[PDB]
């Protein structure tokens, strides 16, 4: 030990703000928090790792393991230290040596990697992390792919049953079996998590708080160590782990005492938690579970869970959902809108207080335009959030559409309520034209349910006309909500497979872009989760968008239907 | 090489 700091252990309640203090000015308390944690512990020697036959065996000589807690291989009588390898075992919340702390593995260490899976029965691996980085290589690829189906490290024989792609992580399902052993072959589970920059974090603690949540759910039939590694197997790994025994400890003893576990960790490990902003990431990840929880249903329990969610027993209170509803921290003015609050700029919103955040607002090659990036399932698929162009702007919107080369429209609204216009006309029966370009609509297509505009689009640089299809829901009121649902399902069937999967394709627009909008939006994340991981997290979907437009999903009635027709439409 |  050494000189530290003696911080209190954060207890629940005291935690959103403890936070918010501790991050006050560029967050110099945990700077400092951080900042007295010794890099290394000079007193555990580090004598085997620092040995010649396994100089070569180090990605960085930056890190080493410890003598004492160094991950071992079965001796190789002969090869001069075979028995090292670049790993510490690390302790949990309890659980002593419940996780592996691993040194990416090198070409030059591959087998060595493999051997260590099966030597300490390990049926969990966590990478966090991606081969290449920067043109520089982090990572050996120690795995067949899903295409050359089984490689042999060594003695080790790893065969490939699945690959599951995800938007940050990717699963895999293999099975190894020694072959110079009469053993039998045994189920691995690996996950690789893409979404996390080395020497940096994530996008959103949610990303974290997710593969947590997906780690914590596969099978460990060896109750053997859980392999998590990167590139030095310290930083984004060592930072993994503070999250997940941290969050153990909250859902225990409801207090948390991060620094404390992270110097138990730069005390198993070198330099574990490596960044000021891995280690407030720790926390956020923990502000963030207690403040929202979990709430990620997945497509086996959607109809019995939403159920339950809806009763709200003592009916002198709310539901369990309208509890989650009002969770949802609406992001107020949450970021800069100056923009479109210029002078000229005022007169171009259809909406006042519906304007797009200065940080997302969709450029006019600037020029301003009221309509905003939202993000997709799919990152970085982007979809147009934008609102009924006003007959002062009609213009605009095409350029908007061209510039960012728009291949489906959505129109959620009708032309007008009798008097009141709801959106102007962006289209006419003629040949149309709006500065440097000029549209032509070419075919109309009604049906009880939308109507199909095809427009093809030109500008004087002709032989370019790009088609563009515009499909408008009708059936949809900005007082009640889609009154047969099962239908704008389809309508998001046909709008899907109009667009052609990863080159912004999609723009939805309506009165305000943000009103009805928003469910759609919410719908189209949704339902892409739906189907490639039959898992839904409506809170954190709707979380989102909130925090990209002022308007999404503002009623319980609104939201509430989100589970409506996600779960209708899965029996 | 050198992690940092």
């Amino acid at each position: 030990e050494k000189q530290l700091m003696n911080v209190e252990p954060i207890h629940a309640d005291i935690l959103l703000e403890t936070y918010k203090r501790k991050i006050a000015d560029e967050g110099r308390p945990f700077l400092a928090e951080f900042q007295s944690i010794p890099r290394v512990f000079s007193k555990f020697p580090i004598k085997e790792a620092r040995k010649p036959f396994n100089q070569n065996k180090n990605r960085y000589v930056d890190i080493l393991p410890y003598d004492y807690n160094r991950v071992e291989l079965s001796e190789i009588n002969g090869d001069a230290g075979s028995n090292y390898i670049n790993a510490s075992y690390i302790d949990g919340f309890k659980e002593p040596r419940k996780y592996i702390a691993a040194q990416g593995p090198r070409d030059e260490t591959v087998d060595d990697f493999w051997r260590m899976i099966w030597e300490q029965k390990a049926t969990v691996i966590v990478m966090v992390t991606r081969c290449e980085e920067g043109n520089r290589n982090k990572c050996a690829e120690y795995w067949p792919s899903m295409e050359e189906g089984t490689r042999a490290f060594g003695d080790v024989v790893v065969k490939i049953n699945q690959h599951k792609r995800c938007p940050d992580y990717i699963i895999q399902k293999l099975n190894i079996v020694n072959k110079k052993e009469k053993a039998t072959g045994r189920e691995v589970t690996h996950i690789q998590f893409t979404s996390w920059p080395d020497h940096g974090v994530p996008e959103d603690p949610h990303l974290l708080l997710k593969l947590r949540r997906r780690v914590n759910a596969f099978s460990n039939f060896f109750s053997g160590p859980i392999v998590v590694h990167s590139s030095a197997g310290v930083g984004r790994t060592g930072t993994y782990i503070g999250i997940d025994a941290m969050l153990e400890g909250l859902e225990a003893e409801n207090k948390v005492d991060v620094y404390g576990y992270v110097v138990k960790l730069r005390r198993q490990r070198c330099l574990m938690v490596q960044v000021e902003a891995q280690y407030i990431l720790i926390h956020q990840a923990l502000v963030e579970y207690n403040q929202f929880g979990e709430t990620e249903v997945n497509l086996s329990e959607l109809h019995p869970y939403l159920h339950n969610m809806k009763k709200r027993d003592p009916p002198s209170e709310p539901s369990p959902l309208e509890a989650e509803f009002q969770r949802l921290p609406s992001y107020r003015s949450w970021r800069t809108q100056h923009i479109g609050n210029q002078e000229e700029n005022k007169s171009k919103n259809r909406n006042s207080n519906v304007i797009p955040y200065d940080y997302n607002r969709v450029p006019l090659k600037s020029k301003y335009i009221n309509a905003s990036f939202i993000m997709s399932y799919w990152k970085p698929e982007v979809m147009i959030a934008a609102q009924g162009p006003l007959k002062e702007t009609i213009g605009d919107f095409w350029q908007m559409i061209f510039q960012r080369k728009v291949k489906v429209i959505v129109m959620l609204t009708e032309l007008k309520h009798g008097d009141q216009e709801i959106c102007a006309q962006y289209w006419g029966e003629g040949k149309q034209t709006y500065g440097d370009i000029e549209v032509d609509l070419k075919d109309t297509d009604k049906s009880s349910t939308y109507t199909l505009r095809v427009f093809e689009l030109r500008h004087s640089k002709r032989k370019d006309s790009r088609t563009v299809y515009q499909y408008q829901y009708t059936n949809w009121s900005v007082e009640q909500l889609p009154a047969e649902p099962k239908e704008l399902i389809s309508m998001i069937q046909v709008v899907k497979q109009k667009l052609p999967q990863k080159n912004t394709p999609l723009l939805i627009h309506c009165r305000d872009g943000s009103q009805q909008t928003g469910i759609f939006c919410a719908l189209l994340n949704l339902l892409e989760s739906a189907e490639t991981e039959e898992v839904v997290d409506i809170f954190q979907v709707v979380k989102a968008l909130r925090k990209a437009r002022l308007g999404m999903v503002s009623t319980f009635e609104q939201y509430q239907f989100l589970y409506d027709v996600i779960a209708s439409t899965y029996p | 090489p050198t992690y940092s």
